[PDB]
């Protein structure tokens, strides 16, 4: 199945963990798009004082992702594998907004999505659209059209802090090698070297200036308030 | 080969309209060849050339030409699509043949319909036929030999 | 060893004076870029009264630098030196986001570059 | 020279596609050739001339002709270029022959694939033969004499 072409998926979700389908919510297009585009935002915070040559810079933020991309409608009859429809691409435009733009009363919002083409796979809401068409049958049927879309990124809150492993205030264990010493490894731990008499005492150490190449240490936290 | 092939001994075959020993004979065929599209980068530190990358392979339209003929079923067909935009294209063999009119090699034209038709200018003061000319688009070709 | 093109080098690091690295953080490109470009800006105070014919423009400060270049991924078959991979450059792209824009707990921030 | 050779007399022959003796001779060879891109430039004051500075080496395509041969192998590896996007470069060896038949003069042609191959159109009222035309993108040559 590497010779087949595969075609972009578009899937409306109910809830924030994305496990409950809408019914009759999922989107498929009948040509795929050229490109795709991604875009990244780190902010700083940038304050310095006069006379000086340089800032102080300190991370404050990453900022949401954002994806684009365009797609075309047609059903003139010159693409391989499909037919011309009595009403053209009616019902085309009208499935692809129904899943990705218009209001559900059950959750008193639009829609969750999901997006996955290929090695692709996105989260997130709609911002922007723009409907173009550009060719009629005389009786002012349309058969041609053309779409812009820009959707933007969402993590639910519980995960945030499951990707954010964020870890002076929790436990830890080494393993001493030989060419170790103590108060080398408690600045690599606690950011100071000053904490070394009280992580000797936390493991029953006397002879602290000499560790043999065997011993597994434990690193207690430091107290809050 | 040893000795290669002329080029003037040739059949031009359709796949969905209804067959004509007329139309099935031309004065010319050509626009059998394709190329690929392809784009430039410079690599900083690298002064002996660009670097170059394939991007798409591109065909261009299959022209046929022949004295005019009044009852074609390929031009009923071309009409069609012309006058109403009605279209349903067509597969056709291009078959180059030998001295005992079997193909020596053969061309497969894949998915084509008409974009041109014309017929060339009348002159009263010069002895000459009414030639007609057609033009088709299509998305490949392969080749059997 | 003038014969031989180097290639660009982005390493990750940990603490602020850049002598501790992180595991598995050092991306090496496979083309270079074409060209980088630099900028530099200094500010001054340029207050004057009216009625005068021109300031003693003074000195406030030199603001941060700043680098920007682009970069080509591209695992087609072309270009002499390479492989195809099975799955193109897609362990390329989160092999280099991981060493420049992703979060690190232990540190509560993304790398030094 | 004295006495300058003459053009008519030459080989080609690849490396990495499986020999036949019919895919060595070719009707003609061009494109051995090389330019270098500069840039100018105004130095104030100077009024005589604009200076002058080099950029990159530059290389047109390779370009082959020969009578239509139906089992090539050099034919069979530009298909599935062209068809598949395949692409598996080779190197080249255009040879300047002499009375000995034996080399005058060499080009080491590094790094080539396909990017184009076309037929000359069939014309029912000419006495010709089937031209087959193949064009190759490379990275650069070296001379060897």
């Amino acid at each position: 199945s590497e010779g087949k072409l595969e075609k972009l998926r578009i899937v409306a979700y109910k809830d924030s963990k994305f496990s409950d389908e809408v019914e009759n919510g999922e989107f498929i297009t009948l040509l795929n798009p050229e490109k795709y585009k991604f875009q990244y935002r780190v902010e700083q915070n940038e304050d310095q004082a006069s006379g000086t040559s340089s800032a102080p810079i300190r991370f404050n933020k990453i900022l949401p992702q954002t994806l684009e991309f365009d797609f075309l409608f047609d059903r003139t009859g010159v693409i391989a594998g499909y037919e011309v429809t009595e009403d053209g691409i009616i019902n085309d435009i009208d499935h692809f907004k129904k899943v990705v733009y218009d209001y559900n009363g059950e959750k008193h919002k639009p829609n969750y999505l999901m997006i996955t083409w290929g090695s692709l796979l996105f989260k997130g809401y709609l911002k922007e659209m723009d409907i173009e068409y550009k060719l009629f049958r005389p009786d002012g049927t349309p058969i041609r059209a053309m779409a812009t879309t820009k959707i933007g990124e969402f993590v639910e809150e519980e995960l945030r802090t499951a990707q954010e492993n964020n870890q002076p205030d929790m436990s830890h264990y080494r393993t001493v090698k030989e060419g170790d010493t103590l108060p080398l490894m408690t600045y690599r731990i606690y950011g100071d070297s000053k904490y070394y008499l009280e992580v000797a005492k936390a493991n029953g150490l006397t002879n602290f200036r000499r560790l043999k190449t065997g011993t597994e240490l434990i690193f207690p936290p430091l107290q809050k308030q | 080969t040893y000795y290669p092939p002329s080029s003037f001994h040739f059949l031009v075959e359709f796949t969905g309209i209804d067959a004509k020993n007329n139309d099935h004979e031309f004065q010319s065929v050509s626009g059998l060849s394709v190329d690929i599209d392809t784009e430039e980068f410079a690599e900083g530190g690298e002064n002996r050339f660009k670097h170059k990358f394939p991007v798409k392979t591109k065909y261009p339209n299959l022209v046929l030409k022949r004295g005019v003929l009044v009852d074609s079923k390929v031009i009923s067909w071309c009409r069609d699509a012309i006058e109403d935009f009605e279209f349903k294209p067509i597969d056709l063999t291009v078959k180059l043949l030998n001295e005992e009119h079997q193909p020596l090699m053969t061309w497969n034209v894949v998915h084509a319909y008409p974009v041109k038709w014309s017929v060339e200018d009348f002159n009263a003061q010069e002895s000459k036929m009414a030639i007609e000319s057609v033009e088709l688009s299509y998305n490949y070709f392969k080749t059997i030999v």
